[PDB]
């Protein structure tokens, strides 16, 4: 009749924005070389394939990927994980001895600073009593002068001693598919002109995420996922110049990188099965590794983020580009990983042109570090071994990093400087996407229906 | 640039009262910001985030408003306020309204 | 209909669909509520996280009107004040998602309701096979 | 469960003519019939998809009509390579029938 | 893109027919698109065996031959199997795997089919 | 009643009064039991072992005559040899500690008594609704 | 009978008789599926197994004709295709595990007419509660 | 929810007097209701609760009487700060409601 | 021992109605006292808002006004909130705190009270 009475429906879908954890899972492949020669292989289970990706009709979801979650527990993640796939390997607190270190026998000319130490040093043998004599080769961003006699030490040894990677295990990003536990969902907008936040107009419901490779670098965001069409930029907001616009493109731009300095693993033994490796000899050519894009499309694309860049500031805007400004050594270069060695490259000569509103190839210098300090905690260093070969990698550069110098007073020229700083940007362009929800069914609604006594 | 204008600029007033600050920004939306500052000293926080003041100053001090107008009301004007206030949103700042004793 | 012409009963398949729609594909929620070092306390504390919730869920729904029956009925009229809506307009427009919004003032009343309708219909089954 | 029945089923006709094939279900379903075209010992080509809109490719020589349980194919120009199968499909509900067979 | 079809056709009753369908071209995780194997003995009527979505987990088959035949589906080759257990001889046919438009959420596919394999039980 | 006259509705709020006044705030009990390094391993074995507690008395009131009814009459007579009271001394002055104590004795015949009722009445049920 | 003439009820007791002997002793599978450093985390992950494997059982039972109820009719008729035998040579003759492998390939058809039957049940009592 | 209604309505009477207040319930209370006595401007200052029995601080020229839903208050000499208003409120099931309204 | 509310009224419709109440000489946990507001606006009755314990959690309104009113209880200032959104006019009122005794628990409470806090609503 008239009188309406309240039915409770069970499992009416609607959802709610809330926090929890995720889990992992990854491909059969990495299985098949097989027990931690790669991370998370004990940590997280295979994936079911082809995941269940059900777009839906008439909703408007609001998406934000400023105030999201998951994209810090990809940052605890990945640091519990290193923590993880550095705890059994060997401590090296044994080698903070005083060093006797020469130049290596090279041309010498004054301009060039030479980048490699020829050090020997006292180190104990696997008898506690036999001591040797022994040498080893060294980058001279991690050895610096005590105080004619030049004695030297290892840089981090007044901070902490610290951790040899294991050379079982490898530092290649495997994909990691990100997925829902049971009671939650993970939506997914699928717009082409889409700038982070508000309402998305056509979203799908997903089981796991899609391939994420978690890659660090600090500028030069590299294979990562492109856009649909366009070049977008995206921000925080644009008029703060705290916090990095950070832009994708759609056709990437090949960057080859490579070390010539062909390198002679040598293993020292400590003491007891302590297997320390060094450098050896350095055979063929004394080099400087250096990185490599080509003219053209780097030309193209930044006509193509100044063309998607100037929309925001009046189409009578002078845009050039600077290096950067200062700090330590991990943000003035973009740094990166290849093969298992770690680049730090000088990308002044990318980052230097002005615009206007009317064979080839870049070549750029690179150091080579041994002692990093990542994610910049206080006592832990991951050493790195060295690599037999000619060490050769190309790459994907797809998105950049930029943030702005305070441009006031009415003058409409405003600098851009690339600078990474904050690791999680490098995730935050992987994971735009997605966001979590919780499902609370119970609905109630009213029907022209009556329990009978 | 976005530039600031505040509304009474110098103002000469009693204890007491409510007083609203209008603070006039040049592109609305905006995380308003609120400043105290008495000369030849330390400037300490009043309003963050156009609303919300901070832990251990006096509630008599609430700020208001959106788009792109923004009041400061003061209630019961004490004795301690003679003093110099300011608003800012991130890289610039006000003129400086000063509320005095007469 | 189903298949090639078929709005899509997937999970959370028709969320936008108006209520008519999703007063069928009911079950398609409710079964996927279930199923899902120091990375197994994470992952367990999710599972009994999500057997929690469901249990609270079903121990909700028990004491009301319904033990599990998936569409339940019960003993109090609907307000006029809750919704202003005709019937039509909520079965032949409505989606759920909006209707979460619009009854969202309208909770924690509703549930004291049925507990007392519940609990006095309880009662009166009791007196009612207590006295013959 | 739901039962298909397609007539007639053997025919042959000149050129240039208009043909008609029915089918009727056992219980109503009111917007849901598909139409297959298939060659000898070759992969049916579909008409077309909810029975009054048709597939790119195909041309307007065919059409299709009715409401509710009783449907009906029409071919207003024959061509020479309709000599062949035909069926009406149901996707109502699981499992998928097809016609009876059309041997024109 | 071509849908490829394999598997001979010459066995013994009772036993294990199989039959794959891949694609060439593109693949099988693109959403939303009905995979169905029909099959047609020559001299009676299309036969219906399975069908289903290319996006979920749900599968379904005819229940009057439902214990003799099972589907399968995966995509680290691009395979879409169907597989018959305790075969009579009412099964010699031409075989047909068809990918279908869903037409609410798709304008733009290709309703791409397979070219039918023929398998012959004595 | 109810407010500044209130026998207590709390957490165990009313457990010295008369079992008549027991006998209404009864999910009031129900309702608390759900809800709640080394250490994540014994606040997670506190809680698998409140649901494995609450999942047994779950299960052992379905198998007799209530699903999950909460007040639940069944088809076995009261022995005068198990209390030998009066209904109007338990109903009228007796707690629901002192009831507890005394019935302890004959527990474990009860819960075999019911469950033997309900199981012939299920297939009393079960020839009933086959014969016709 | 029971005692000394007893096929046994034990835990699994009675599993390789004849189908009507163990239409009787059928809770004594149902009440063994609750009870039961690094070591604590594989006896937790047993435990919510446990646990996971009976509330998706329970879940599973609900959503069809019984909530709890442990024996339970519903509104489908059977199929000669599925076993072609006499109810007699089932009841008089074969071992549940004997007809488990007769009807094993006979699974997930019957699952899924019980959910049509039941949720087209379910709305059919909602249409026929709901014109009164 | 439960109505309560107070009668009568708006009094003055002369100083000594002795003036009775009733009210009513829509349903049965039968020791529930406590009255509250409200100068002008200020906070309601309560004369009793459950009917029978005073508060401390107020004198025992305020009385209430009754017995399961008609309720009855009596003040036997009237002083001159009684120009006020005065309210039954139940306190059976929730919500509380008061009643109407005196004025005298 | 008195209670201090507090909170400016002056405001347009359609709002943010927000009331303080507080104790000054004891704390707002002490067992046992019934927590109340009740609002009068000037020519009408004693209109009833909001009522619990001291020491639960469970919480009461009238249900004629309850999309518009909630409540809340903290310790850590000592206190006692009314909170009302999208006011009509009908909320131009004195508004009162009150600390009541339960009667079977207490025999020695003091009946306390807030001194109540006009608020105009244009
Ligand atoms: C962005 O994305 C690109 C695209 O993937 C990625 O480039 C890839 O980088 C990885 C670096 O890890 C390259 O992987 C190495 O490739 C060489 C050469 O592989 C070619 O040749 C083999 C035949 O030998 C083919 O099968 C293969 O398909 C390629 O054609 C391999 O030699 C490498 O394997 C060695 O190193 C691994 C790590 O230690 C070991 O696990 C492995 O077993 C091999 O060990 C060998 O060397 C050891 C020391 O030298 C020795 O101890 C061993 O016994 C053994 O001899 C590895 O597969 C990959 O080729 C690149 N992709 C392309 C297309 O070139 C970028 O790196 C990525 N960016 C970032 C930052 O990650
Ligand atoms: C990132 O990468 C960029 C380029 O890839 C680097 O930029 C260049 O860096 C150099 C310094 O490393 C800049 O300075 C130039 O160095 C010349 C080296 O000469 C040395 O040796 C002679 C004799 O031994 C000395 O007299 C001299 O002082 C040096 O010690 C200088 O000779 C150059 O001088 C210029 O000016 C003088 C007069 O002022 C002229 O006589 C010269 O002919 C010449 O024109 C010059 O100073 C160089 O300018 C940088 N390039 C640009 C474009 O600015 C970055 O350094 C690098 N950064 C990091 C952190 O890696
Ligand atoms: C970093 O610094 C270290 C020092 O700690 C350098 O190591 C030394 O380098 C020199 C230069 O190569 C080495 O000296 C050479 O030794 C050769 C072999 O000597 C070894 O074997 C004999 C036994 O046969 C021992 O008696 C001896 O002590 C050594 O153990 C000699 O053959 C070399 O002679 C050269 O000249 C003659 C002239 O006729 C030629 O015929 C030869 O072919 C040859 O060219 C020379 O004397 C010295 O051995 C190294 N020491 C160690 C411990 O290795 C590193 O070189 C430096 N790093 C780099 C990269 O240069
Ligand atoms: C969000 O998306 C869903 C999914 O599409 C959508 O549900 C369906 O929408 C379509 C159109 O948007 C509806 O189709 C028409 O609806 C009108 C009125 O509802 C009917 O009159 C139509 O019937 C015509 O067609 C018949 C056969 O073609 C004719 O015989 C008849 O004479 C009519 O001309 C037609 O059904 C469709 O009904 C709904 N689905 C359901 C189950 O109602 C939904 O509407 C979208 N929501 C919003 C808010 O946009
Ligand atoms: C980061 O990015 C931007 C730019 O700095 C800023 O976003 C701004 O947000 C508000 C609301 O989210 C937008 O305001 C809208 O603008 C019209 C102008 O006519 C107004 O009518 C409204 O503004 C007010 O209205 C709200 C109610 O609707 C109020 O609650 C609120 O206080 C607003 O003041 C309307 O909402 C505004 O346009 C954007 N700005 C831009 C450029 O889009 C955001 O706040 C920045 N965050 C920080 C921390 O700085
Ligand atoms: C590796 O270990 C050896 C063994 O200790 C080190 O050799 C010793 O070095 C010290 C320097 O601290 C030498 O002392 C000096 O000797 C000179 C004469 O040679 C003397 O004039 C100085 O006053 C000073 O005392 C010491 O003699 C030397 N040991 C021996 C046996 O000669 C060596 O330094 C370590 N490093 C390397 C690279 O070999
Ligand atoms: C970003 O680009 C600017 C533009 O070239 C760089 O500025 C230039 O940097 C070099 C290196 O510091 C300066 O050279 C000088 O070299 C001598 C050699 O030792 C040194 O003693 C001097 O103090 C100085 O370093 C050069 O003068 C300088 N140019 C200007 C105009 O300042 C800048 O370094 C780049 N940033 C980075 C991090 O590379
Ligand atoms: C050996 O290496 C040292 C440094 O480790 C070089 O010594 C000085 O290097 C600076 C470069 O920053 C030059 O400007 C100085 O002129 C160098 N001093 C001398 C005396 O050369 C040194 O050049 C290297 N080679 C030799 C043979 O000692
Ligand atoms: C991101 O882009 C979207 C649309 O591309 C912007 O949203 C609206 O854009 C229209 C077009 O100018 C405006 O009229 C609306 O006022 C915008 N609405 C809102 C809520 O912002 C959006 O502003 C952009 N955001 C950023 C941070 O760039
Ligand atoms: C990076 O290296 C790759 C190969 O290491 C280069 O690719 C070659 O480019 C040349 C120039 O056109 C071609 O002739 C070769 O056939 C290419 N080989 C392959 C395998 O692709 C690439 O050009 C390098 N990048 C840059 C910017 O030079
Ligand atoms: C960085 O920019 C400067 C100018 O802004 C470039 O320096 C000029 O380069 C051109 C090209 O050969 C020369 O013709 C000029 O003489 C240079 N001027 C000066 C003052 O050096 C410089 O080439 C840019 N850096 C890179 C790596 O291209
Ligand atoms: C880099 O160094 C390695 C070893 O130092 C060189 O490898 C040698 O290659 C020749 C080629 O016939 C082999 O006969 C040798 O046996 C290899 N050496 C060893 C120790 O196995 C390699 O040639 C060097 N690479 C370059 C580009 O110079
Ligand atoms: C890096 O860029 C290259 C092209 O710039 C990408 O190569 C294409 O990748 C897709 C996906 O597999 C293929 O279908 C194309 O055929 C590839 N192009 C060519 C010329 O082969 C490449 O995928 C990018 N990413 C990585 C990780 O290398
Ligand atoms: C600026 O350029 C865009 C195209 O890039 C155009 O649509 C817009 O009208 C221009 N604005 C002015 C003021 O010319
Ligand atoms: C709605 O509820 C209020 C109190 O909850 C009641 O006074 C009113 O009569 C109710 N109206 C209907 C139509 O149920
Ligand atoms: C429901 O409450 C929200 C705030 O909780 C309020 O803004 C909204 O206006 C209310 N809904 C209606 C229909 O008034
Ligand atoms: C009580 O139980 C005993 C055995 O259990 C039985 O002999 C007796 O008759 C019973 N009495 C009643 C009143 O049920
Ligand atoms: C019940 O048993 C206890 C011991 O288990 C015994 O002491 C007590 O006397 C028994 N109760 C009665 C009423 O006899
Ligand atoms: C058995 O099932 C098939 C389809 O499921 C049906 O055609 C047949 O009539 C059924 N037979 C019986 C006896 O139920
Ligand atoms: C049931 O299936 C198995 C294989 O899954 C098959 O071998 C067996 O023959 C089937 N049962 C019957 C009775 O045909």
């Amino acid at each position: 009749a008239e009188n309406l009475w309240v039915t409770v429906y069970y499992g009416v879908p609607v959802w709610k924005d809330a926090e929890t954890t995720l889990f992992c899972a990854s491909d059969a492949k990495a299985y098949e070389t097989e027990k931690h020669n790669v991370w998370a292989t004990h940590a997280c289970v295979p994936t079911d394939p082809n995941p269940q990706e059900i777009h839906l009709e008439n909703v408007t979801e609001e998406f934000n990927m400023w105030k999201n979650n998951m994209v810090e527990q990809m940052h605890t993640d990945i640091i519990s994980l290193w923590d993880q796939s550095l705890k059994p390997c060997v401590k090296l607190t044994p080698l903070c001895v005083t060093l006797q270190c020469t130049n290596v026998t090279n041309n010498i000319t004054d301009d060039m600073r030479g980048e490699l130490k020829n050090c020997s040093f006292n180190m104990t043998t696997e008898l506690r009593d036999k001591k040797q004599k022994v040498y080893s080769l060294f980058y001279r961003l991690d050895v610096v002068q005590i105080n004619s006699n030049k004695e030297y030490r290892l840089i981090n040894c007044n901070t902490s001693a610290c951790t040899q990677a294991c050379p079982k295990v490898s530092f290649e990003p495997i994909p990691i598919h990100y997925c829902a536990p049971a009671g939650f969902a993970i939506l997914k907008c699928k717009d082409k002109k889409f700038n982070g936040t508000g309402p998305c107009p056509s979203v799908s419901t997903v089981q796991c995420t899609h391939g994420i490779k978690p890659v660090v670098s600090t500028q030069l965001l590299l294979n990562g996922s492109l856009a649909e069409e366009e070049v977008m930029i995206r921000s925080e907001n644009i008029t703060n110049n705290a916090k990095n616009i950070l832009v994708q493109f759609n056709t990437p731009v090949q960057i080859n990188c490579t070390r010539p300095n062909n390198n002679t693993r040598k293993s020292i033994r400590i003491g007891p099965g302590q297997a320390f490796y060094a450098t050896g000899d350095i055979i063929g050519d004394i080099r400087q590794a250096h990185c490599n894009v080509s003219k053209a499309t780097w030309n193209e694309t930044l006509g193509k983020v100044v063309k998607q860049l100037r929309k925001h500031f009046g189409n009578n805007t002078i845009i050039r580009f600077a290096n950067s400004s200062g700090g330590d050594l991990e943000v003035t270069t973009h740094s990166f990983n290849c093969g298992g060695e770690f680049f730090y490259c000088n990308t002044s000569g990318l980052f230097n042109s002005t615009w206007i509103s009317n064979n080839d190839s870049i070549t750029l210098p690179c150091r080579i570090k041994q002692i990093i300090n990542m994610w910049q905690r206080i006592g832990q260093c991951m050493y790195a071994p060295p690599i037999q070969g000619v060490i050769r990698c190309v790459s994907n550069i797809t998105g950049l990093i930029l943030t702005r110098d305070g441009g006031s007073t009415n003058s409409t020229t405003e600098t851009f400087r690339p600078g990474g700083g904050d690791m999680r940007d490098n995730w935050r362009s992987e994971l735009y996407k997605y966001k979590v929800v919780k499902i609370e069914p119970l609905g109630v609604a009213p029907t022209r229906c009556k329990r009978r006594v | 640039e976005i530039v600031l204008t505040q509304s009474p600029g110098i103002l000469s007033l009693s204890p007491g009262e409510t007083a609203t600050l209008f603070c006039k920004a040049s592109q609305g939306g905006n995380a308003m910001t609120w400043y105290q500052k008495r000369r030849g000293q330390v400037p300490r926080l009043l309003i963050y985030d156009t609303s919300r003041r901070a832990s251990g100053v006096p509630d008599r001090f609430v700020g208001s408003g959106s788009g792109t107008d923004f009041f400061l009301t003061i209630n019961k004007l004490d004795r301690e306020d003679f003093a110099v206030y300011y608003c800012q949103q991130f890289e610039f700042f006000g003129l400086g309204s000063e509320l005095e004793v007469h | 209909a189903v298949g090639i012409g078929a709005v899509f009963l997937g999970f959370l398949g028709a969320a936008g669909s108006t209520m008519g729609a999703a007063s069928m594909t009911l079950t398609v929620q409710a079964r996927n509520l279930l199923s899902g070092t120091v990375w197994g306390i994470k992952q367990l504390q999710a599972r009994v996280l999500a057997v929690e919730r469901y249990l609270r869920d079903q121990q909700l729904l028990g004491i009301w009107g319904c033990s599990g029956k998936l569409i339940c009925c019960t003993n109090v009229p609907w307000n006029s004040s809750w919704s202003n809506r005709n019937l039509s307009e909520i079965w032949d427009n409505m989606t759920w998602l909006q209707w979460d919004k619009e009854i969202s003032n309208y909770t924690q009343i509703i549930y004291g309701l049925l507990e007392e309708s519940q609990n006095q219909q309880e009662k009166n089954e009791q007196d009612l096979l207590a006295l013959d | 469960d739901i039962q298909m029945t397609q007539s007639p089923s053997s025919l042959s006709a000149s050129v240039g003519d208009r043909v008609t094939i029915t089918c009727r279900a056992s219980q109503d379903i009111k917007n849901s019939l598909s139409w297959y075209q298939q060659k000898l010992g070759k992969a049916p080509r579909r008409l077309m998809h909810h029975s009054s809109t048709l597939e790119t490719g195909v041309p307007s020589r065919f059409s299709g009509s009715g409401y509710g349980t009783e449907f009906t194919l029409s071919i207003n120009s024959l061509q020479p390579e309709d000599i062949a199968a035909y069926y009406c499909q149901q996707y109502e509900d699981f499992p998928l029938t097809f016609g009876g067979g059309t041997q024109v | 893109v071509q849908l490829v079809e394999s598997g001979p056709g010459v066995m013994k009753p009772s036993e294990t027919l199989s039959l794959i369908c891949a694609v060439s071209g593109d693949t099988i995780s693109s959403p939303y698109y009905f995979w169905s194997w029909v099959r047609q003995p020559r001299g009676k009527g299309l036969e219906w065996i399975g069908g289903l979505y290319s996006n979920t987990m749900d599968v379904y088959y005819n229940p009057s031959l439902q214990s003799r035949v099972t589907i399968s589906r995966d995509t680290s080759k691009n395979h879409f199997s169907l597989k018959v257990t305790s075969v009579t001889d009412t099964d010699t046919a031409v075989y047909y795997c068809a990918r279908e438009r869903v037409v609410a959420h798709n304008y733009y596919g290709l309703d791409l089919w397979g070219q039918g394999v023929a398998v012959t039980v004595s």
